[PDB]
């Protein structure tokens, strides 16, 4: 999420911000600091975990050829959910 | 768009902004990476 | 009131300058081809009042359309200097903006802004004839917001 | 030659060029050092630097050559060779609808005779070679820089000349003119090591050192 | 096969000589040139009323760059650096690190729009349709610095033009 | 700052000098040279301007991308002063007018504005402050310009005790109003000089020398709290100087004396101009004010600058004042003017 | 993997003690002037130097020459080595004379008071290779380390 | 081995003649150059610069290298006489905008890492 540093400058999704003594803050005087307010780390975390019945599931990102290369995710571990290395969607095997 | 509207996404801007160059809303480039080398901070108490 | 009058006089000279822009006949590389198409019938820059004239002494705008090399850089500064004021520079294309495809060449100037001041930067390689025309109409709006006389009135 | 993706061979032209390569080497043994024909049917004659005027004159005037057009003339810089420069002449024959390549060599200090007497087209190609490589052509009608800026020092197309050079230009308001200063780059050119550590073409494997 | 363009012998009969005499003295072939420009004066001009009308474009148009997201809001870019390796102008600078959730993501994604040659090689090489050239071309600026796009500026462009960008990829991805 | 900006590079356009400088009055004669030198070595320059942005265009090519930053400011608005100095390490005040307007007078320009800048600079945490006074600034001066210079000089020395005060002589250069001023008197036929210009002594200093002294005062820690007098290497009578200006410009020199009171009446006549006045009463007083000799103050030689003689650079300034017949005349064609022995 | 330690706790500016007794940043001119003032005021045994573990030969000789300009010979190291007998007069006294590649030719190796697995990981790997391929006989006098 | 094709001069004695001939051409040209280009330098500064350029290569003993230097020098002279060069090209020999870089070890030490 977008949060402001004590001096008031916004912090980007990469965690970048200028210190209170950094002369480079002069570039924002009379202008604005461009910051994207839709942090991708928050939005992916809002997606529900998909329940599946097989030990191995495939993700192409949705949209077929408009997604990402099809990869196969192993769901044998019960402690954690299998995560797509491309798009971050999580899958869990039904009742292990 | 009135006959075939665009797909709806919750991250698409609801309000369109025209070219903002020359105004206070213009874009100012900056580096989006954090500092790389951390300097040593001397102790704040005299050794003596 | 005096502030009202200088405001209206400012609106008059600003109008006259943005409605009668005369670019210098000056093109360097491929970007000048796209500048020709802005004079071609489809876009017809002449209908906005924009007329090319070859003499730098009768030009109001310099469009740096193409690559600027070290050999040509003294020539560019000379023709820019020989332009009576007020004079505006429009930088067209990646080469004239920051070197473009030839940024790392021994013989290329990394941006025309190292040689002359630049008022509008038009991106592209080349910018379409309609993208250069956007920069010209963006230059006209810049001239429309000048406050030469108002700033004089309160000196 | 029925394979869709492979380039078909023209073995009729390969024999003809090989036959004519021997023909030239038989007539000019004083200068011809090596003849070869590539797999895409391009004949190359490699000569001693002294044979530039005799070889090209024969190839332009002999009734069985008639190479009346100088397609191009250029140099290649190979630092590892004792003679680092390789002068390449690409000739075209309109009479016989054929092409031939004549190659010689030189170094930083050895001149090569100018071929303007043989081909008027070589006037500017030799200026470009001198300007971009520093190879001097003797008896050239007027030899000087053609592409580089006035007063430019060095030869850009040498392999040891840096890509961005040594100097760059800006405008200085104190002296009211364009000045030249040592090159500083806001972003350094990023060198990519693209070569794969696995051999690609066994046919060209050089004998082990 | 060849043809001659200017190998013709004029007739020498008295009627042909007089015809050429009338052309010389009465400027007939110059009057004919006037008639061609008079015809254009009465044709409709080809000018369009910009900016109220726009020149036609196609879904393949290569305009301003943008970074896209998946429908869930996650960034498509996974810091592979194929765009950086193929960019002919070296206009792309990328840095990456594991994100707080362990995802392969970028911390720097800069495009110097003054080095870029708007060739589209980056969107060809992207295996996840992350970096695209959008349909926008009206983004001139009053200063040089505004053309040095960073990651925040590129994500804002993607979020602004996604509605149009998605429809153009839908119209052209079968040709790719 | 304990760990200030660390310099990097070889002192070029893309290097970092570690100098973040706010230059008030950068859009004038002395400003363009200072900004050029700062930006020539890779320095962050903030340029607050009161003029139209079109009037700041010649400063843009003076620095790499993002190194020259422009802001609006008002001399009577402390908030706008604080915006433009709150991030800087050095502040250079080059604000001045040679004439009084309807809105600003010598007191407002040379006393109130410098004090406000210094006061805000101290509160903002700036460490180095460079202030440009005049050599002939004394409280007992007939020139109201030179009286305000004296008052402003002491106000700055109190508000910013560690400030560096520079007192130049009449600076000359391409855009100066000193040699151009004399060469432009040809429009009126003859040159009127009080006492025929033989009772006044001038010690003009070259613009680049003043600029390099200002830059060297930023880098030298020994200039904190000092007051420097920047003067040229040679002293001239007003007559011999003006005679030299007309000799280099190759134009007829027809001087005549004019009483002081009459010369002030001429100055009053030309003050009515609602634009940049050609001359004023104050300009006549400064022109005929003998340049002070202040051996107790450090000068250019201390900061490390070799003062450039007026004879090596007058042609660079005065060549454009020649006609076509004399444009090509070389530098070694006018013998140097008589110099008052040291 | 220890290279990442080169990005933390780095000394980047000269420092000196101020009135309060705290280290504060200063210029190179100021720092070398203080050290030069004291070095001029002392000589002989009053000046000594200690060299750490990561110091290079070029710096070692420059400091030795500098301290010899004040007639000092107290150039020490943190690592002890006996000076009894030949001391450091003969190189063979303080070297691995068989060479790392010579372990492959030895047939008996005696390790005295050393845990080579951690003191020299690559030297220990060389011993294991000789152990595996040359049937080396290894004996150790010291703590029974793995 | 050691037998090479010459360019213009067969020995240093012959080569030095071409050096002197070139020097006399440059020496006579400076007054014209300082006049046509309207340089703000003196004829003495220009002729000092020519001398500085010649003494920069006084250690050469290979006649061929000397021949190329004269060849390059004559190209420079031709560019200046015909005014192919501009005022900017003729003033690049004086480096007026380059701040004097340090020469002694201490000054180089303070500013950076370069030798
Ligand atoms: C392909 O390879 C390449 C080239 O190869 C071609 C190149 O070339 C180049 C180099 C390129 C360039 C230098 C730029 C090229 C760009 C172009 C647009 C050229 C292409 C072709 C054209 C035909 C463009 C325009 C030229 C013409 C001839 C069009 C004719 C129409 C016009 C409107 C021109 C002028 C005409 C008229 C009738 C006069 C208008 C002029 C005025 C000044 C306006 C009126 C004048 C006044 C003085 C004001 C009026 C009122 C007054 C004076 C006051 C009266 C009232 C009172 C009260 C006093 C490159 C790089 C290249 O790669
Ligand atoms: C013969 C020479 C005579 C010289 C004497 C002075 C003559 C002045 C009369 C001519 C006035 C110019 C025409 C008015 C401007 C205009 O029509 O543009 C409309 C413009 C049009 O707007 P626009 O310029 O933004 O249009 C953009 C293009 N479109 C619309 C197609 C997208 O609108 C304006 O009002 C802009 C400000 C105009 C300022 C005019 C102030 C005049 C006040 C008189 C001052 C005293 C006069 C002496
Ligand atoms: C055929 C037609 C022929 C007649 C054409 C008549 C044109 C009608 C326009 C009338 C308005 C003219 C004003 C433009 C003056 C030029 C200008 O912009 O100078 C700005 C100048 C700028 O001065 P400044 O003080 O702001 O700054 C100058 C210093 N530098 C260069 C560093 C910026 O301002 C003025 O001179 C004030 C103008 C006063 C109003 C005009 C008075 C005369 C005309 C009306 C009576
Ligand atoms: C029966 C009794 C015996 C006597 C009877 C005689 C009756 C006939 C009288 C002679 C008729 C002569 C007609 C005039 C000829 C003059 C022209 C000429 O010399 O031609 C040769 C000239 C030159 O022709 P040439 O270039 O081919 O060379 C001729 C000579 N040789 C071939 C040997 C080299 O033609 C021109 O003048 C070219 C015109 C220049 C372009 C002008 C633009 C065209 C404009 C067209 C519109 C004109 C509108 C005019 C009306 C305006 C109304 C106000
Ligand atoms: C605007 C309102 C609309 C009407 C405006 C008038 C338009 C007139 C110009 C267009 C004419 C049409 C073009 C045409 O047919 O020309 C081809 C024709 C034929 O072109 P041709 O060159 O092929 O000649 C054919 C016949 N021979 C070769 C034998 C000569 O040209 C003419 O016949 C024009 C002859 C007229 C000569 C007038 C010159 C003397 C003028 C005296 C003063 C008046
Ligand atoms: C019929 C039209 C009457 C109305 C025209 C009014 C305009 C007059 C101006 C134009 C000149 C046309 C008048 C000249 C006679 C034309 C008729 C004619 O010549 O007879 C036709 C006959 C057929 O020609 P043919 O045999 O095919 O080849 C020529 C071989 N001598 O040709 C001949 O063989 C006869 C001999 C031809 C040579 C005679 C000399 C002709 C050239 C003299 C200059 C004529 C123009 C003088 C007036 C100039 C002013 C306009
Ligand atoms: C009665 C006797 C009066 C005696 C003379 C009094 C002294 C007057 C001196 C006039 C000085 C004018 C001047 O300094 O120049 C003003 C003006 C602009 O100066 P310029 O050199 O052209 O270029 C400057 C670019 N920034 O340059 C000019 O406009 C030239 C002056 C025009 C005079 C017209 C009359
Ligand atoms: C209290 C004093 C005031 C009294 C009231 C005055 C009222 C106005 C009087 C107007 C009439 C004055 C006539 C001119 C006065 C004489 C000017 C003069 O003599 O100076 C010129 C001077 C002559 O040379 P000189 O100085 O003697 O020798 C050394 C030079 N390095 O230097 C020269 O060599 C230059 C020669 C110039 C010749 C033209 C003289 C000026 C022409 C008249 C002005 C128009
Ligand atoms: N002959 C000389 O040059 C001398 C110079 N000095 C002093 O050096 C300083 C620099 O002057 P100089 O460069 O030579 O000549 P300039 O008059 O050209 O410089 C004046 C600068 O100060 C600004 N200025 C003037 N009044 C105001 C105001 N009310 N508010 C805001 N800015 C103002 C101007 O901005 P803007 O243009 O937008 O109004 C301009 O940038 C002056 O203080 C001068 O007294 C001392 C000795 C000799
Ligand atoms: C042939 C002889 C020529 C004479 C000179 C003519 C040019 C100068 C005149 C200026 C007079 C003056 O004073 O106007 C100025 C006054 C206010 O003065 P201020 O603010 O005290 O100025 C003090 C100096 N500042 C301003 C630098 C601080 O503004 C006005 O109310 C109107 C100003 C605009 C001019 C109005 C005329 C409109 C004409 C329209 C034509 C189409
Ligand atoms: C009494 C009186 O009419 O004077 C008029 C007043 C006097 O100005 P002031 O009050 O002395 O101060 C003025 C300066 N200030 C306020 C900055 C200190 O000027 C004006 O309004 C402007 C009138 C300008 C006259 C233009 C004539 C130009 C002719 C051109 C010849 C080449
Ligand atoms: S920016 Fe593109 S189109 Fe324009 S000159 Fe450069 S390469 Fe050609
Ligand atoms: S469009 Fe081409 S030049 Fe521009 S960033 Fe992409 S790959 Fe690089
Ligand atoms: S934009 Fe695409 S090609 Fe470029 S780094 Fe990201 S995923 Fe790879
Ligand atoms: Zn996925």
């Amino acid at each position: 999420g977008v949060r402001t540093s004590p001096t008031g400058e916004k912090v980007t999704h990469t965690g970048q911000v200028y210190d209170d003594g950094d002369y480079r803050k002069v570039r924002f005087v009379g202008r604005q600091k461009e910051v994207n307010e839709n942090f991708a780390i928050d939005l992916i975390a809002e997606q529900p975990v998909s329940q599946v019945g097989s030990r191995v599931i495939s993700c192409d990102g949705g949209g077929g050829a408009l997604g990402h290369p099809r990869v196969y995710i192993n769901l044998d571990k019960e402690t954690k959910t299998g995560t797509c290395g491309y798009c971050g969607l999580q899958f869990r095997q039904q009742h292990h | 768009p009135t006959v075939k509207p665009p797909t709806a996404r919750k991250f698409i801007w609801t309000n369109h902004k025209f070219n903002l160059s020359g105004t206070p809303q213009q874009y100012v480039p900056y580096s989006t990476t954090r500092k790389k080398i951390q300097e040593w901070v001397p102790p704040s108490t005299p050794y003596k | 009131r005096g502030e009202y009058v200088v405001a209206k006089l400012d609106d008059l000279i600003n109008w006259a300058r943005r409605s009668s822009l005369w670019p210098m006949t000056f093109g360097l590389a491929c970007c000048a081809v796209e500048m020709m198409h802005m004079a071609a019938p489809r876009y017809d820059m002449d209908r906005f009042g924009v007329v090319f004239r070859a003499s730098p002494r009768q030009s109001d705008v310099m469009i740096v359309a193409g690559t600027l090399t070290n050999k040509m850089a003294p020539a560019l500064r000379k023709v820019y200097d020989q332009m009576p004021e007020p004079r505006y520079v429009v930088s067209m294309g990646s080469c004239a903006n920051g070197g473009g495809y030839y940024h790392y060449s021994y013989s290329v100037v990394r941006g025309c802004d190292r040689i002359v001041p630049v008022d509008i930067y038009v991106p592209g390689c080349p910018p379409t004839a309609e993208a250069l025309l956007y920069g010209i109409l963006q230059l006209q709006k810049k001239i429309k917001r000048e406050k030469r006389l108002r700033i004089w009135y309160r000196r | 030659d029925t394979r869709p993706t492979v380039r078909p061979r023209n073995d009729v032209a390969h024999k003809q060029l090989s036959a004519f390569g021997e023909y030239v080497a038989e007539i000019l043994p004083k200068y011809v050092q090596q003849v070869q024909v590539s797999c895409f049917n391009e004949l190359e004659i490699c000569i001693h630097p002294d044979g530039v005027i005799p070889v090209l004159t024969f190839l332009r005037d002999h009734s069985n050559a008639q190479f009346k057009s100088l397609a191009d003339l250029t140099a290649v810089d190979i630092p590892t060779r004792q003679n680092r420069f390789e002068i390449v002449y690409n000739l075209l024959s309109l009479r016989f609808n054929s092409r031939i390549r004549v190659k010689t060599y030189t170094d930083e200090l050895t001149p090569i005779e100018s071929s303007v007497p043989v081909y008027k087209a070589a006037n500017w190609y030799e200026r470009e070679i001198w300007d971009m490589f520093g190879v001097f052509f003797a008896n050239h009608p007027d030899l000087r820089r053609i592409l580089t800026d006035y007063g430019f020092e060095g030869h850009p197309f040498r392999k040891d000349f840096p890509l961005s050079g040594y100097v760059e230009l800006r405008y200085d308001d104190e002296v009211k003119r364009v000045v030249a200063e040592p090159v500083e780059l806001a972003q350094e050119f990023r060198k990519f090591d693209l070569n794969s550590p696995w051999e690609a073409f066994p046919a060209y494997r050089q004998p082990p050192e | 096969t060849y043809k001659y363009v200017n190998l013709r012998e004029p007739s020498m009969d008295m009627k042909s000589v007089t015809d050429r005499a009338a052309q010389t003295l009465l400027w007939t072939e110059l009057i004919r040139g006037l008639g061609m420009t008079l015809s254009y004066l009465f044709r409709e001009p080809a000018t369009i009323n910009y900016p109220f009308e726009k020149g036609p474009l196609s879904p393949r148009f290569r305009g301003e760059h943008a970074l896209r997201r998946y429908p869930s809001g996650e960034e498509r870019c996974i810091a592979c650096k194929l765009c950086e390796a193929v960019c002919p102008a070296q206009a792309i600078t990328i840095e990456a690190e594991p994100r707080a959730d362990g995802s392969r993501r970028t911390t720097r994604y800069d495009i110097d729009m003054t080095k870029c040659i708007y060739c589209g090689f980056c969107q060809e090489a992207c295996p996840v349709d992350a970096i695209v050239e959008g349909p926008n071309f009206e983004f001139s600026t009053e200063t040089h610095e505004e053309l040095l796009y960073n990651k925040e500026k590129l994500l804002n462009n993607g979020d602004k033009w996604e509605a149009e960008i998605a429809a153009n990829i839908q119209a052209d991805y079968l040709y790719r | 700052l304990h760990h200030a900006v660390i310099p990097h590079g070889k002192g070029g356009r893309s290097s970092v000098s570690g100098i973040v400088a706010t230059v008030f009055g950068a859009t004038g004669f002395l400003g363009r040279y200072v900004v050029n030198h700062l930006g020539r070595m890779g320095s962050q320059v903030i340029v607050p301007h009161r003029c139209e942005p079109y009037d700041t265009m010649h400063l843009r090519p003076m620095g790499d991308l993002g190194q020259i930053i422009f802001m609006d400011w008002n001399g009577r608005d402390k908030d706008s002063i604080r915006r433009a100095v709150e991030h800087s390490s050095v502040v250079i005040n080059l604000v001045g007018r040679e004439w009084e307007t309807q809105n600003f007078d010598f007191e407002d320009v040379f006393v109130k504005i410098p004090q406000a800048i210094a006061q805000v600079s101290k509160e903002a945490g700036v460490e180095k402050f460079i202030h440009i006074s005049h050599l002939n600034a004394d409280i007992k001066s007939s020139s109201k310009y030179l009286r305000s210079k004296a008052v402003g000089e002491k106000e700055v020395r109190e508000t910013f005790p560690e400030a560096t005060i520079i007192k130049p002589a009449e600076i000359f250069g391409r855009e100066d109003r000193f040699l151009n001023y004399f060469a432009n008197i040809r429009w009126f036929g003859g040159v009127p000089l009080i006492s025929l210009g033989k009772k006044t002594v001038k010690q003009p200093v070259y613009i680049v020398d003043v600029t390099k002294g200002i830059i060297n005062a930023i880098k030298d820690p020994d200039a904190r709290g000092k007051t420097f007098a920047f003067v040229g290497p040679s002293r001239y009578l007003l007559f011999d100087l003006v005679q030299y200006v007309f000799a280099v410009a190759h134009r007829p020199f027809l001087p005549y004396p004019l009483p002081h009171f009459a010369y002030r009446w001429i100055g009053r006549l030309f003050e009515i101009s609602p634009f940049e006045p050609w001359t004023t009463r104050d300009k006549v007083e400064r022109i005929h004010t003998t340049d002070k000799i202040l051996p107790h103050l450090p000068g250019l030689e201390d900061l490390g600058v070799e003062a450039t003689p007026l004879e090596l650079k007058a042609i660079e300034v005065l060549r454009r004042h020649r006609t076509y017949r004399w444009l090509s005349s070389e530098i070694e064609d006018v013998q140097p003017a008589k110099t008052i022995p040291t | 993997f220890a290279y990442d330690g080169l990005k933390r706790q780095r000394l980047t500016e000269p420092m000196v003690r101020n009135e309060k007794g705290l280290l504060t940043h200063t210029t190179w001119e100021d720092a070398l002037s203080r050290v030069a003032g004291m070095l001029q005021s002392f000589q002989g045994n009053d000046v000594a130097a200690i060299a750490g573990g990561l110091v290079d030969a070029e710096a070692l000789i420059a400091l030795k020459d500098l301290l010899n300009r004040v007639d000092s010979d107290t150039l020490c190291t943190e690592e002890v080595f006996p000076t009894a007998g030949a001391g450091t007069d003969l190189r063979s006294n303080y070297l691995l004379n068989t060479t790392i590649a010579g372990v492959e030719e030895a047939d008996v190796v005696l390790l005295v008071g050393t845990n080579p697995r951690f003191e020299a990981p690559l030297f220990n790997a060389r011993i294991r290779k000789s152990w595996l391929h040359n049937d080396l006989k290894v004996a150790l006098i010291g703590s029974p380390v793995d | 081995s050691t037998s090479v094709k010459p360019i213009f001069s067969r020995d240093m004695n012959e080569a030095k003649r071409r050096v002197r001939e070139l020097y006399r051409a440059w020496y006579r040209e400076v007054p014209n150059t300082v006049h046509l280009f309207q340089l703000d330098i003196s004829v003495k500064q220009g002729r000092d610069k020519v001398r500085e350029m010649f003494k920069k290569n006084a250690h050469i003993t290979d006649p061929r290298v000397v021949d190329l230097l004269v060849i390059k020098g004559k190209m420079e002279l031709e560019e200046t006489i015909k005014v192919w060069k501009q005022r900017t090209h003729v003033m690049r020999f004086f480096h007026e905008t380059e701040a004097p870089r340090p020469k002694d070890f201490l000054s180089k030490f303070y500013v950076g890492h370069d030798p």
